[PDB]
C-alpha cells in the first residue's frame, strides 16, 4: 500500500552527436539554390527589351 | 529521347508522391518495445500514433506523446509537427502539378524547371525530416517499411530532379538552335 | 565507430549534395561549368574521400555547396577517425546478463540452481513477478537445468561457452570468482537477503550453548577474518 | 498516517490498548552517546519511561536489545547504496565544435 | 585562374579544408602566404581530431558504482549515514575489510 | 596523359599516400576502381593513425 500501490516512478558515435553538421550542410544546399536562382532571375530580367 | 523522359518524370513524380504519402499516413516506421495504450511489448509506433502488437489487447493503439534549455523545445516542437516530412509531401505535389501543367501553356519551358527546384527541394525537407526524426527518437529497436518509403521516396524524388533539369536544359538548347 | 544511421544519412546527403551541384552548376542558359550529374557524383565521391578534385566550382553557388561538403566531410572523417582510436584505446566487453530481470527476458542463455537446496525453494514459492518467471521456465526446462552440487553447476557454466548461467548463494559465487581459472563472474545485485545457522534436532540440549557461541563468535569478529 | 500508522492502529486492537502516538523529540532513531552514556532518539524515551511503546522503522540491534524489548521483526531490510541516477545527456546540435 | 579577391577567398577555405586546390600562388609573396596558411591548417585540424580523441577516450574509460567495494575502492564519489543510526553503527563496528 | 601501366600504378600510389592527383580516371569502369582504392585508402589510413 504504502511503497507501490502509490508509485511515482553504445559504443558507436550517433546521429545526434553530429546532427549539426547535417544541418548545416542542407541549409547551405538550400541558400546555394537561393543564390542560383536570384543570379538567374536578374540575368533574365536583364536582357534589353 | 525525348517523349519517353516525360512519361519517365511523370512515373517517377507520382511514385515518389504516393511513397511519400504513405509513410507519413502509416505508422511503421519504428519497431520499438514499449507501452501501448495506458507490461512492455513490442509496438508498430509511427510518425503519430504508437501502435501494440503482440500483447494482450494488440491492434488498439494511441497518439504518440510528443512532450513530457529552447534547443530541446524547438527540436520537440519540430518533429511533433511532422513540418518536413509535410512539408516533402507538399513540394512533390506542387512539382508534379508543375509536370502536369507543362502539356497546357507549353513553350514555357520555364515550369519545368520549376518542376525540378520542387523535385530537389522536396528531397531536402525529407533528409531534414529523417534526421530530426532520427534525433528525437534518442530522447533495441529498427526500423519499419514506412522508413524505407521515405528514404525512396527522397531518391525517387532527386533523380526526377535530375530528369526535370535535364529536360529544361534540352529545351533551352532547342530554343537557341 | 559511426552509427548506421550515421552512414545512412551521409549516402543521402552524397546523394543530394551531387544532385544540387549539378542542378546549379548548369540549369541556366547564360551558363552555357563541367558538372554533368555524372562529374558533380564524381566530385562529390572524391571530395568525401578527402582525395583529387581536378574540377572545382567556379560559380558563387557551386562554390558554396562545395564548401558546406568539405566541411562536413572533414568533420565526419575526423570524427570516424576519433571514436576508432577511443575503441582501439580501451576495450570493453559487454556481459549479456546484467541482472535477473535479464535472464528472464531471455532464452538463449539457460539457467538453473541446485536440485536440492534453498536456492530452488526460493523460486518455488516467489511472488515476484521476475523470480515467478524464472521458475516457471526453470522448473519445465529441458534438459533439466538443475545440477546435483555447486561444484556440477560451477563446471556447467565453465563448459557452456556462456550458454548457461548458474544461480547460487552469494558466498559461493564470490568465492568462485576467486578461483583459478578465473573465467566466472558474480553479476547483478543479489536477489535476496538471508543467513546461514547452525542447525541442530528440535529440543537438542545444544541449542542454547551453540547460540550464544555463535552470537560470542560474532561480537568478537571472528566469523569475518574466517571467512577473510 | 502511513505504514506505521495503519500498523499502531492494529497492534493496539489486538493488544485491547488506548494509545497516543508522539513524534520523538530529537527525531532521532536511538544511540548511546560514547561520553555521557545517556541514550537519545525512540530508544531514550523507553529506557527513561518517556514512552511505553516504540512503532518505527527501528531496527533491532544487539546494543539496543540490551536495553530494550523488541518484538519479532515485522520487516525485514539491510543497509543498501542510493546513488542519484545516471541520467544520460542529450548532445547539442553544435556539439562538433566543443 | 589568377588571385582577386573571391579567388584569395576560396583558395583559403579549400586549404583549411585540406581540400585540393584548383591554382596556387606563383609569386614569392605568394607562396609564403600559402606555406603558412598550410601550416596553421595542419596543426589546427590535426588537434581537433586529436582532443575529439581524447574527449571520447577519456569518456569511454568512465566507470559508475555497483557495490560497497566500488565505493571503497574511490574518492571522487562521497558517501555517509544517518549521523545517528543503526547504519552508522554498522560502519562503526564493522571487522570486515571493505 | 591516360593511363597506361606505369601512369595507373603512379595513379594508384598517389591515391594511397593521400596525395591527391594529377589526372583522374574519366570513364565509368576507371571511376568504379577509383572509387573503391579510394574507400580502401581512407579506412587504412584512418586504422593505422
Ligand atoms: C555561407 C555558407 C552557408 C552556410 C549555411 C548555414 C545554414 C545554417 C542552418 C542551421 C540550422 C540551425 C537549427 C537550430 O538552431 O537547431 C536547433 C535544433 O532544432 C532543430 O531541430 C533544427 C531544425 C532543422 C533546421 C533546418 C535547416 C538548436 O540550435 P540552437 O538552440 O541554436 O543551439 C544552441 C544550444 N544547443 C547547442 C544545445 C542546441
Ligand atoms: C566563397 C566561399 C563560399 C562559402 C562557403 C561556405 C562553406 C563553409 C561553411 C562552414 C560552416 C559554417 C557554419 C558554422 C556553424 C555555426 C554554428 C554556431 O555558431 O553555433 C553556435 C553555438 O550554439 C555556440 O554559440
Ligand atoms: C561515380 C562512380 C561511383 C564510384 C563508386 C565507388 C564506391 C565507393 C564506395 C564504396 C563502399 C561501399 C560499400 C559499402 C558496403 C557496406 C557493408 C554493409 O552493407 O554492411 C554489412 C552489414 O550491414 C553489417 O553487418
Ligand atoms: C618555397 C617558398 C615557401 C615559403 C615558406 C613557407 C612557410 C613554411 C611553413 C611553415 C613555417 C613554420 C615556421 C616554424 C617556426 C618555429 C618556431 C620555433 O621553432 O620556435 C620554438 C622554440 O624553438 C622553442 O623554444
Ligand atoms: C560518399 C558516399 C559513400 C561513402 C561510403 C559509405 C558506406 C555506406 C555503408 C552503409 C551501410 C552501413 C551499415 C553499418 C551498420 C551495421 O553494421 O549494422
Ligand atoms: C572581408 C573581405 C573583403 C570583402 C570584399 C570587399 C569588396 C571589394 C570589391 C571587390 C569586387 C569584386 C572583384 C573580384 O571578383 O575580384
Amino acid at each position: 500500500k504504502w511503497w507501490y500501490d502509490k508509485g511515482e516512478c553504445t559504443s558507436a558515435l550517433s546521429l545526434s552527436n553530429v546532427a549539426g553538421v547535417f544541418y548545416i550542410l542542407v541549409g547551405g544546399l538550400g541558400l546555394a539554390m537561393l543564390v542560383a536562382l536570384i543570379e538567374f532571375c536578374y540575368k533574365s530580367r536583364a536582357e534589353a527589351k | 529521347d525525348r517523349g519517353v523522359q516525360m512519361l519517365l518524370t511523370t512515373v517517377g513524380a507520382f511514385a515518389a508522391f504516393s511513397l511519400m504519402t504513405i509513410a507519413v499516413g502509416t505508422d511503421y516506421w519504428l519497431y520499438s518495445r514499449g507501452v501501448c495504450k495506458t507490461e512492455e511489448v513490442m509496438t508498430h509506433s509511427g510518425l503519430w500514433r504508437t501502435c501494440c502488437l503482440e500483447g494482450n489487447f494488440k491492434g488498439l493503439c494511441k497518439q504518440i506523446d510528443h512532450f513530457p534549455d529552447t534547443a530541446e523545445y524547438f527540436l520537440r516542437a519540430v518533429r511533433a509537427s511532422s513540418i518536413f516530412p509535410i512539408l516533402s509531401v507538399i513540394l512533390l505535389f506542387m512539382g508534379g502539378l508543375c509536370i502536369a501543367a507543362s502539356e497546357f501553356y507549353k513553350t514555357r519551358h520555364n515550369i519545368i524547371l520549376s518542376a525540378g527546384i520542387f523535385f530537389v527541394s522536396a528531397g531536402l525537407s525529407n533528409i531534414i525530416g529523417i534526421i530530426v526524426y532520427i534525433s528525437a527518437n534518442a530522447g533495441s529497436y529498427s526500423y519499419g517499411w514506412s522508413f524505407y518509403f521515405g528514404a525512396l521516396s527522397f531518391i525517387i524524388a532527386e533523380m526526377v530532379g535530375v530528369l526535370a533539369v535535364h529536360m529544361f536544359i534540352d529545351r533551352h538548347k532547342q530554343l537557341r538552335a | 565507430p559511426l552509427a548506421y544511421e550515421i552512414w545512412m544519412c551521409i549516402v543521402f546527403a552524397y546523394i543530394g549534395v551531387s544532385v544540387v551541384l549539378f542542378l546549379v552548376s548548369r540549369f541556366s542558359p547564360y551558363e552555357w561549368n563541367e558538372f554533368g550529374i555524372f562529374n558533380s557524383l564524381w566530385f562529390s565521391l572524391g571530395a568525401f574521400m578527402r582525395q583529387g578534385c581536378d574540377i572545382s566550382p567556379r560559380s558563387l553557388s557551386g562554390r558554396i555547396v562545395g564548401g558546406v561538403w568539405w566541411f562536413f566531410t572533414l568533420i565526419i572523417i575526423s570524427s570516424y577517425t576519433a571514436n576508432l582510436a577511443a575503441f582501439l584505446t580501451v576495450e570493453r566487453m559487454v556481459s549479456p546478463i546484467e541482472s535477473a530481470e535479464d535472464l528472464s527476458k531471455q532464452t538463449e542463455i539457460a539457467y538453473g540452481t541446485l536440485d536440492s537446496g534453498s536456492t530452488k525453494e526460493f523460486f518455488r514459492r516467489s511472488k515476484i513477478a521476475v523470480f515467478d518467471k524464472m521458475w516457471t521456465y526453470m522448473r519445465s526446462a529441458e534438459p533439466s537445468v538443475f545440477v546435483r552440487t555447486t561444484a556440477e553447476g560451477v563446471a556447467r557454466v565453465r563448459k557452456s561457452k556462456g550458454k548457461y548461467a548458474y544461480l547460487l548463494e552469494s558466498t559461493m559465487n564470490e568465492y568462485i570468482e576467486q578461483r583459478k581459472p578465473c573465467d566466472t563472474m558474480k553479476v547483478g545485485g543479489n536477489l535476496d537477503s538471508k543467513g546461514y545457522g547452525i542447525a541442530t534436532p528440535k529440543g537438542s540440549s545444544l541449542r542454547t550453548p551453540v547460540n550464544l557461541a555463535v552470537l560470542k563468535l560474532s561480537e568478537q569478529g571472528v566469523l569475518d577474518k574466517l571467512k577473510n | 498516517e502511513g505504514y506505521c500508522v495503519d500498523l499502531a492502529a492494529e497492534i493496539a486492537k489486538h493488544c485491547g490498548f488506548k494509545y497516543k502516538l508522539t513524534i520523538v523529540g530529537d527525531g532521532k532513531y536511538g544511540a548511546r552517546d560514547a561520553d555521557t552514556k545517556i541514550w537519545n532518539g525512540m530508544v531514550g524515551e523507553l529506557v527513561y519511561g518517556k514512552a511505553d511503546i516504540a512503532i518505527a522503522p527501528l531496527t533491532i540491534t544487539l546494543v539496543r536489545e540490551e536495553v530494550i524489548d523488541f518484538s519479532k521483526p515485522f520487516m525485514s531490510l539491510g543497509i543498501s547504496i542510493m546513488i542519484k541516477k545516471p541520467q544520460k545527456s542529450k548532445p547539442g546540435v553544435f556539439s562538433f565544435l566543443d
